[PDB]
């Protein structure tokens, strides 16, 4: 027996293809192709690639606090006898 | 353009503020070099015009230079004790030079006559980089050197 | 194109960038306390 | 997500650039572009006299 | 190595927390790990590193 922990599995159903030949009405037929299956675009050409400017991805530039603060509480070590 | 960066403009101050701290370090190290020359030259009594510092006319100029090559300084027997032996060797070297330099100088006389407090003890700062401080801070709970120095 | 796998669109993560500096840091401030002139 | 199949990591920063002109015969741009972050360890990159 | 590198600043500039230091992982095999796992909850290096 096996146990799998914390792993999501996608179990493919497999096909519903059958081995039946269905006649179709093809008197008139219409075919269209949308640019969806290609993931070429899903609304706009670059939804992923940087949409903001470099300047707008700068989050904070403070002039108050300083990023050099040694931990206010220094861990102390007791003597070893 | 009309719209300036919201945050990048503030980098002008950050640049200056970093340079401020750096200038403090350069001035500290440059002053120490100049201090070495003056004390080495044989200037021991106070005088006006020998060194920067308005209190150089008050107290005896004092400077000690010691090179701690820890292999030749530490006494250690076994690895269990190595941390305390490294920390103690460095701190004890400071104590060894600090006590006679604190005696030879007039710091206590200058501080007591300038501040007006009949008995005010100066505090000494251990100015170091991160590597050295990581050793001294772990045993800095006592904060006291000898009898009354903080 | 029998097979299709995602190459055009990826998850995009922006790395934070936060600068800060005081008039002096604690090292310089303790040694050279700031006096306003 | 299976539809994503990968990640892109975007790294913004502010660079401290040396003020340098473009050499008429230059192969590259001789302009020391460094991240401001470098100034925290080596502030000397900001020196200007 | 913590001093020579600027990782301390890197984490603070990326995370935005002025009080931030990296935590180090001791990645070891079973033999070595038994020698490292002798300390209590005080998994500290120096003053502030964990």
């Amino acid at each position: 027996t096996n146990v799998v922990t914390n792993t999501p599995i996608d179990v493919c159903k497999g096909p519903d293809v059958d081995g039946t030949a269905d006649k179709i009405n093809d008197k008139k037929i219409h075919v269209s192709q949308g640019l969806k299956e290609f993931q070429v675009a899903k609304g706009d050409r670059v939804e992923n690639e940087i949409t903001e400017t470099a300047d707008e991805m700068i989050t904070k530039v403070s002039d108050t606090k300083d990023l050099n603060v040694s931990t206010k509480k220094p861990h102390q070590i007791a003597d070893v006898p | 353009t009309d719209e300036g960066p919201g945050e990048v403009v503030k980098a002008l101050t950050v640049n200056t503020n970093i340079r401020n701290s750096n200038n403090a370090v350069k001035r500290m190290l440059n002053y120490l070099a100049q201090l070495r020359e003056v004390v080495h030259n044989g200037y021991n009594r106070p005088k006006f015009g020998i060194i920067e510092g308005a209190l150089s006319a008050v107290m005896r100029p004092t400077y000690r230079y010691k090179e701690l090559d820890l292999e030749k300084v530490i006494d250690t027997i076994k690895s269990k004790d190595r941390w305390d032996d490294v920390c103690a060797a460095i701190l004890n070297c400071v104590k060894a030079e600090l006590f006679p330099a604190h005696r030879d100088s007039n710091i206590e006389a200058a501080f007591r006559v300038i501040s007006g407090n009949q008995d005010e003890t100066p505090m000494y700062l251990f100015c170091s980089d991160k590597e050295i401080a990581n050793y001294l801070m772990t045993k800095g709970d006592d904060r006291t050197l000898g009898a009354y120095l903080k | 194109n029998y097979n299709e796998k995602s190459q055009r669109d990826f998850r995009v993560v922006t790395i934070g960038y936060n600068l800060a500096a005081s008039r002096q840091d604690e090292f310089a401030e303790r040694i050279y306390p700031t006096t306003v002139i | 997500n299976p539809i994503e199949g990968g990640v892109v990591q975007v790294l913004p920063y502010i660079a401290v650039m040396k003020d340098v002109y473009h050499e008429v015969s230059g192969v590259k741009m001789d302009n020391e572009e460094v991240n401001m972050v470098e100034a925290y360890r080596d502030p000397s990159i900001l020196d200007d006299e």
